[PDB]
DNA sequence: TTTATGGTACCGTACAATAT
DNA sequence: GAATATTGTACGGTACCATAAA
């Protein structure tokens, strides 16, 4: 029947699928190495082990082009890559025009002819350009200037907010108010260039419509930081020698992101200017107006810059990356596109609100401290207390430089006057004193630095610059640690002082308070480092339990954890740009739609990303892609479930099963002996099940002890490289339950079996594999032959950053995985003719707008393409077959809003009744392939 | 409860309470059937119920105020009752008094009797047609009216009034429950916002017999919670009673559609109000202090006179006097106080009073200008020219506010 | 009405009173028994409360606001009774009714009868020693209130009135001087207000025993209704009301203790309202500024919608802010003329009407129209509110 | 005329908090 | 030897500017 297994009993693919996918016939593995992986698999003893069959899925896949997967995917990615490819070349190998004499100034834009006169143009009409934009931060997130270059001529673009002054103009951003750099319908899509180019794209007008994009960005970061890029640490490094361990030779090859270091090690020769005014940062629209022709200057020199640096780096980036799928996810991943409602400005406004409610109430209860404090001054009272006893109480002196009888009138009016006379002549004397007034004079010092200036104009009445994270908060609080008074160390950080001169960490004798000694509070992170502040996270559970003792105690710390996420993100989640498409621009489909709302506001936000940003290729954006998803205890958490999707509209997407774990195992199963499973690792990770909720996450979190996600964090730490004390570390902050003895004991249980003496361990193939790969001379990703940065070859980086480089192998194959299944989607939807686009993809998460009709179709097509990509990495390590428990995806999630679950309601504290009731918002399904093969007949046609 | 005794004491020798302590338990206080106020109970009143104005009718585009008679003229009614006494001498007169006409003679009573208001909510639903044709038919609009109420209090029987702010608010159906929500959050905000202890305001879920939808507000007193405000979906049942026949007059335009509009009602008693915000102002560092919020202090500015001349700090006095009434700010006259006390006595009466600030004018004003200023809150004196202190007394106010 | 009907219909149709034209008689309004007021009439009333405050406890140092209960609890009282609904359901609920249970139950319900107050004296001359202990002894001082009255009303009908009443506790000697000092300031107090000073008069007048009063009258149309009176009360109703030993009654003025004099100043506020309407009375209320219930109105012109809507706001926004009564007529999805609009304010007693247009977008000019003189102003949107509020000031002022 | 001194803008460092 | 990336806030040091002092 349709069932089959290999040599190792594992149930592989349906015989439809794989007589489709791999053909037929091949070469059969070799006895031997049956043999050796049956050895290896009882060594360990793991065999024999009985798995129920997963049920079959026949179902006709679309025709496959070529006569291989790899032959497929590469004409896929050559069809959809070869004309923004002939564009680049274009751009590349063209003349250049010098800069006009003067720039013109007139509203839109403008042509510079050869001669230097300036014809006015409604749009571009260049294939390829580089572009460049100026945006005014004083002004809003409107554009300012923008110039373009081109084979042809130049080009200049002058916002109408810059040349005519109005008293007031449009706070919500709308089509109209952006830069038309699109061709509306001989040669067809466009090519856009730029450094950061995801900054211009967003301020492009035909780029916030529905309806689809005909325009790829190509960024000369991300292409930087695949040829020569750097990590973290390596930038510091950098960055540090730049100013003023061994093997030093990747200085020379490697440089920031910055546009003028990329100019400098690319190109080279005199340095960029800077314009040390930075007007457009600070400044206002007069300083544009009066300095035009100089940010106009600096604007066509790095359009000048980017366009250098392009066309030396293009074929650099070809040679190291060859392959086309590489580009075309590149292309594809740039068009990001986030739909918002009128919700989104609700949003913002109960965010805020609930953040100034919960701040002011923490404030007041810090403020009432410090206020009763300053009574310690009299009588010298401070010195006997064990927490205000090394403060500022010095005072700054100020310095200089009968009867009766009802009146009568007019003696009433002159009383008034003689005294109104009187006051207005002490008033008078206002000639004295120092012109500058001091800050509360006679006050305690300490008090003194909590409250704002006077002439500030967020000047609030009492100490109003208090918070949890300030020094002094917790000596007012009296805070006591097992009974003992907090102490703060410069050198140690946060500590506690026992009386008497108890086991903890220390003592340490370097802080000299006569009669106590010194200790110090216990980190997460170990005895290696220095607690900042008592008010975090890990010191909630020590607080339930009476060690950690104030004198509002817990509720200090629990409304901290509330406000953590949104004080360091509120400034960047407000200030998204957000465009208000109007009634003309809108799909005619969404107009008709029922659940259209005639007053609501529909806008979409597209998001900056930078498609190579790190050394292992991977997308970054800052604040979408570190965006929390939902929880019940933190403001603001909801950020993701704004986005949800106009009607007549859903969102259709899925998540990579263990994505590191198999690519980890498929990595050891190939280099073992060629077959699936061979490994013991990739034996336990084939037969893990998400459905039934034992794979290797939930049985590591099983044994553990702990959360799935602490079970994530954990198994990524031993693969990576993590130390038993490490381990220990993590098991005592993510289980309270388990003493210092008990979690060392569990965790050498745990590392004994794995990576072992690399042979004779549970892991030892892929770590053996992974280091193969990374030490070699010019490390290739395994699948797509995409070369390491410059920076970390073994050449130039020696026997130095191993970790990194190992972790590098992993990172990329994902990263190769997340351009294939980009590609295989674009060609099944642009095939069918499925009227879907492309949402955003955050690493190993994809979504997609789809219509509400093609809802089931598109989720067919996302698991063929699932299928698709994990045959193709099959294929690409030497193994002609793929098994079933790893070929469909576990769920495909139809939802309205971007949610990890379609079930969850989304109550946090600025939203406590939840989305359906806030905005009548319905949970959304969970579909398998079972389902999707039930409901659109196993096909993707229109009529069928 | 020796905290309780002992803020109790403080409120009736301060002038915020009135009457004896036989009269001033906790039940009499909570029930309406206290003697009275004083005057900084007056005007501690006075400012809560400003506050409560400007956060709910003055910042609303769609609120308006309404007028409510304190008695309702009775043609019949279902089921405290005003009777006349002539009518009940005059019955008296005749000493038959049958058992029919005795009968007769009380359903009569009962029937004809202007009865004494016990909510608002009759008075603002009495006004609906005239108050949406002020709106011109735009829903959702609401009424807010600030008055007394009469309760009957049992324990031979007691009369219990207290002082109720009510707002009526007229919603779609299909909004009503989330602007129940909305309410909600913005009078638990409303309420929190002045408490120094926050923490001890909370709201409640519930529902009434025929299953609407409510909430309520409490407080927590140290001998328990007592509520303080309640929100009520009723629905269009109470509407459709008071207006029986044609339901044309009674649609509401929303959109582009007209309905009948639900009604949501929002009842808070300030007297409770101001007893639970006096209870969180009173909480080796002892030391009797009502820390009020600088909107609600009943008196702001205490004035004194130092040494020297006579005649001129009094001059000086009632010139800043007069300023500082000129600039809305409350002050108390503690110049014209022939005997003479002892700083400390006048700090510690001025901090029982909630007094915001303590200023005295000696014969060193006289010379160059400079005040001594003292804050209720840190207890700290600060030498401070004359000339800006109305600038920094209403900067301080209205940065806190 | 001719002109009474006019006033009263304007009135009415801009949410001044309220009711048909029925319960909107002279002998209603004046009685107490109208059905009540609009939001108009409500804000008119604040504002005179607010002014009547001001000039009465705010600048005096020694008058102190004074709590009086709207009912008194009272047995075995000399000479309407309000009774508890439960208790007569409690006693319908046997129906044995005996005549001497019956008898018992009216007996109780006589002498236990808790009577509307008719004046705020009682309530003011109940809290004389606390009040004077508040004072430390410090003669003249006074007890200040505002708070609605119940008038029995005969044509039966209940008519209730708003009053506000300062009781004035004099040493013996300059209780003239005194009650004259307070009927001058009274007095000057009503005709700060009036467009016609002239209409707003005073009288002498005496009582029963002989204690010399003042009588303050407003001249209507129909001719002249009491709206405050001023009564040299001596000292009976403070030894009445606390019988036996006078050493707590007792005051200092000067360096000797005498029982005070009792000075009654009773207002009614509801009839100085009327009284102010009727002087307001081309259909324009010429209120003045400092008791004119909505001060500012905004409206729109043609142009941009969202962005003339949005500096709407901003505007409404900051005039709210700086304590400015606004009229949000931009919210008006019905379109009309500017004369129209401009007739509907005038009615309304609008100080300034400011619509903004595309005009305002482009340079900031926004257009003033002033109530009495009629005449636009083109004004920068910027000193708007330093305008309005240095023009109530110095209306108030003068 | 010449010479201390506080206020303020800018920047480097440490610690903590987000996502995969 | 966990790895990528992003960001905020508190604190201390440095140096310029305007002031007042001699
Ligand atoms: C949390 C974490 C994650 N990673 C990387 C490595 C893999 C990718 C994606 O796997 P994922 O986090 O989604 O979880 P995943 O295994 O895919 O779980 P699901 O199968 O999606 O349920 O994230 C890491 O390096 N260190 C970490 O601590
Ligand atoms: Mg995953």
């Amino acid at each position: 029947g349709q069932l089959r297994h290999n040599p190792l009993d594992i149930q592989m693919l349906s015989r439809g699928l794989h007589e489709q996918i791999f053909g037929q016939g091949g070469e059969m593995p070799g006895e031997a190495a049956v043999r050796r992986s049956v050895e290896h698999l009882q060594k360990h003893g793991l065999w024999g082990q009985p798995a129920v069959p997963l049920p079959d899925v026949e179902l006709r896949l679309p025709p496959l082009y070529g006569d291989n997967l790899d032959q497929h995917f590469r004409l896929l990615a050559q069809k959809q890559s070869l004309p923004y490819l002939e564009a680049a070349n274009l751009l590349l190998q063209a003349q250049l025009p010098p800069k006009p004499p003067a720039w013109a100034w007139a509203e839109g834009w403008t042509r510079y002819g050869p001669e230097g006169e300036a014809v006015p143009v409604a749009i571009p009409e260049e294939r390829a350009l580089v572009f460049a934009v100026a945006v005014c931060l004083a002004e809003g997130t409107c554009p300012t200037l923008a110039v373009a270059i081109s084979p042809s001529a130049w080009y200049s673009w002058c916002s109408q907010r810059l040349v005519e002054e109005r008293y007031s103009w449009t706070s919500q951003l709308s089509p109209a108010d952006l830069i038309p750099l699109e061709v509306p319908t001989d040669w067809q899509e466009q090519l856009v260039v730029g450094h950061n180019v995801s900054f211009d794209r967003a301020h492009i007008r035909e780029q916030y419509l529905i309806q689809g994009s005909r325009m790829r960005f190509l960024d000369t970061m991300s292409m930087h930081m695949a040829i020569s890029g750097l990590s973290s640490f390596q930038r510091s490094l950098w960055i540090a020698a730049k100013q003023g361990i061994s093997s030093w030779d990747w200085l020379d090859i490697s440089s920031v992101n910055s546009l003028a270091e990329v100019h400098r090690l690319y190109v080279g020769g005199p340095p960029l200017e800077k314009e040390p005014r930075e007007l457009f940062v600070k400044g206002t629209m007069k300083d544009i107006r009066e300095n035009f022709q100089d940010l106009m200057q600096y604007c066509a020199q790095d359009v000048w810059a980017t366009h250098e640096v392009f066309q030396q780096q293009l074929p650099l980036f070809l040679e190291r990356c060859p392959h086309p799928v590489t580009l075309a996810g590149m292309l594809e991943m740039g068009v990001s596109y986030l739909p918002v409602n009128q919700n989104w400005e609700r949003y913002l406004a109960e965010a805020q609100g609930t953040y100034e409610e919960l701040q002011r109430e923490m404030k007041k209860s810090l403020m009432d401290l410090a206020n009763d404090a300053c009574q310690l001054l009299s009588g010298e009272r401070y010195k006997e207390d064990p927490w205000l006893w090394d403060l500022e109480w010095d005072l700054q002196e100020f310095k200089q430089k009968e009867d009766l009888g009802p009146c009568s009138e007019e003696e009433e009016f002159q009383q008034d006057v003689m005294a109104r006379a009187c006051l207005q002549k002490l008033k008078g004397t206002t000639e004295l004193l120092p012109k500058r007034p001091q800050h509360l004079p006679g006050h305690p010092g300490w008090y003194r630095k909590l409250c704002p200036r006077l002439d500030d104009p967020a000047w609030t009445p009492g100490p109003s610059l208090l918070s949890l994270q300030m020094r002094v908060t917790p000596k007012l609080m009296a805070l006591t640690w097992d009974g003992f008074p907090l102490h703060y160390s410069e050198r140690h950080g946060w500590g506690y002082l026992v009386p008497g001169r108890h086991h903890g960490n220390g003592p340490y004798n370097d802080v000299d308070i006569p009669g106590c000694w010194f200790f110090k509070l216990p980190h997460k992170d170990g005895n290696s480092c220095n607690v900042g502040s008592p008010f975090a996270k890990d010191f909630l559970p020590k607080m339930e339990d009476g060690t950690l003792q104030a004198g509002s105690g817990p509720r200090a710390l629990e409304i901290n954890k509330m406000i953590s996420f949104w004080r360091n993100a509120h400034k960047r989640i407000s200030s998204q740009m957000v465009v208000w498409l109007p009634r003309s621009a809108l799909p005619r489909a969404v107009i008709r739609h029922p659940d259209y709302d005639e007053e609501g506001l529909y806008g979409a936000i597209l998001p900056q990303v930078v498609t190579a940003g790190t050394i292992t290729r991977r997308a970054v954006e800052p604040t979408w892609l570190t965006a929390s998803n939902a929880r019940p205890d933190r403001v603001g958490s909801e950020l993701k479930a704004m986005v949800q999707a106009p009607p007549g509209y859903t969102l259709v997407g899925a998540d990579v099963d263990s994505q590191e774990l198999w690519i980890a195992a498929v990595l050891g199963d190939a280099h073992f002996a060629g077959m699936h499973g061979c490994t013991a690792f990739g034996w336990m990770t084939l037969q893990g099940r998400k459905s039934r909720g034992t794979d290797l996450h939930s049985k590591t979190a099983t044994t553990v002890g702990i959360s799935r996600e602490h079970a994530k964090i954990f198994n990524y730490g031993r693969i990576y490289g993590a130390g038993q004390p490490f381990a220990e570390r993590l098991l005592m902050q993510f289980n309270h339950r388990l003493t210092q003895q008990e979690a060392a004991e569990k965790a050498q249980q745990m590392y004994a079996a794995t990576k072992g003496l690399w042979k004779g361990g549970t892991e030892s193939e892929m770590f053996n594999k992974l280091e193969s790969i990374a030490t070699s001379d010019i490390p290739r990703t395994p699948v797509l032959g995409c070369c390491i940065s410059r920076a970390l070859e073994p050449s130039a980086v020696q026997e130095e950053f191993m970790t990194s480089r190992v972790n590098w192998v992993v990172q990329s194959s994902a990263v190769d995985y997340l351009h294939l299944m980009l590609v295989a989607m674009k060609w099944l939807f642009e095939e069918f003719a499925i009227d879907g686009r492309f949402c955003i993809s955050i690493h190993d998460e994809v979504r997609y707008l789809v219509r509400e009709e093609d809802r089931y179709r598109a989720a067919l097509a996302l698991q063929i393409t699932n299928l698709l990509t994990r045959c193709m990495f099959a294929y690409k390590l030497g193994l002609n077959d793929l098994p079933q428990s790893v070929a469909f995806f576990s769920a495909v999630d139809i939802d309205r809003c971007l949610r990890k679950e379609v079930t969850m309601d989304c109550k946090t504290p600025s939203n406590p009744t939840g989305m359906e009731r806030r905005y009548g918002i319905p949970q959304g399904e969970a579909l398998d392939i079972y389902q999707i093969i039930e409901l659109t007949k196993g096909s993707l046609e229109k009529r069928s | 409860g020796e905290g309780s005794e002992a803020l109790l004491e403080i409120c009736q020798r301060r002038h915020f309470l009135s009457g004896s302590k036989q009269q001033l338990s906790r039940d009499s206080l909570l029930s309406g059937c206290h003697p009275g106020f004083g005057p900084l109970g007056v005007e501690l009143r006075k400012n809560l119920a400003a506050e409560w104005w400007t956060s709910v009718v003055v910042f609303r585009e769609q609120v308006f105020p309404v007028d409510a008679l304190h008695h309702k003229p009775g043609p019949l009614l279902p089921g405290f009752r005003l009777v006349s006494a002539e009518t009940l001498r005059e019955i008296l007169q005749d000493k038959e008094l049958s058992k029919e006409q005795l009968v007769a003679f009380l359903e009569n009573v009962l029937k004809t009797s202007g009865k004494l208001r016990e909510n608002l909510l009759h008075g603002a639903l009495e006004h609906y047609v005239n108050c949406l044709d002020l709106v011109n038919k735009r829903l959702p609009y609401g009424l807010a009216q600030i008055g007394v109420c009469f309760h009957p209090v049992f324990d031979v029987k007691s009369i219990g009034e207290k002082t109720e702010a009510s707002l009526v608010w007229f919603t779609p159906p299909r909004t009503s429950n989330q602007w129940l929500d909305f309410w909600l959050r913005h009078r638990l905000q409303w309420w929190r916002k002045f408490a120094m202890s926050p923490s001890n305001f909370s709201s409640s879920d519930c529902q009434d017999e025929e299953g609407r939808k409510g909430n309520k507000l409490y407080y927590n007193f140290p001998w328990g919670k007592e509520l303080i405000e309640t929100l009520w979906n009723l629905g269009d049942h109470e509407l459709l009673h008071m207006y029986p026949g044609n339901v044309s007059k009674l649609h509401g335009r929303d959109g582009r559609k007209n309905v009948v509009p639900c009604v949501l009602s929002v009842n808070g008693d300030l007297d409770r109000g101001m007893l639970a915000y006096l209870y969180d102002s009173f909480q080796n560092l002892h030391r009797k202090v009502l820390k009020l919020h600088p909107c609600l202090a009943p008196i702001k500015v205490a004035l004194d006179v130092g040494r020297g001349p006579t005649l001129e700090l009094r001059q000086v006095c009632q010139g800043l006097f007069n300023e500082l009434l000129e600039n809305g700010i409350s002050v108390w006259p503690g110049y014209l106080e022939t005997m003479q006390s002892s700083l400390e006595q006048l700090y510690s009466k001025y901090d029982e009073m909630s007094i915001l600030f303590t200023v005295l004018v000696t014969e060193t004003t006289l010379e160059n200008g400079l005040i001594h200023l003292r804050s209720r809150d840190t207890t700290m004196k600060e030498m401070m020219h004359i000339s800006k202190l109305k600038d920094f007394l209403i900067k301080y106010i209205s940065s806190a506010k």
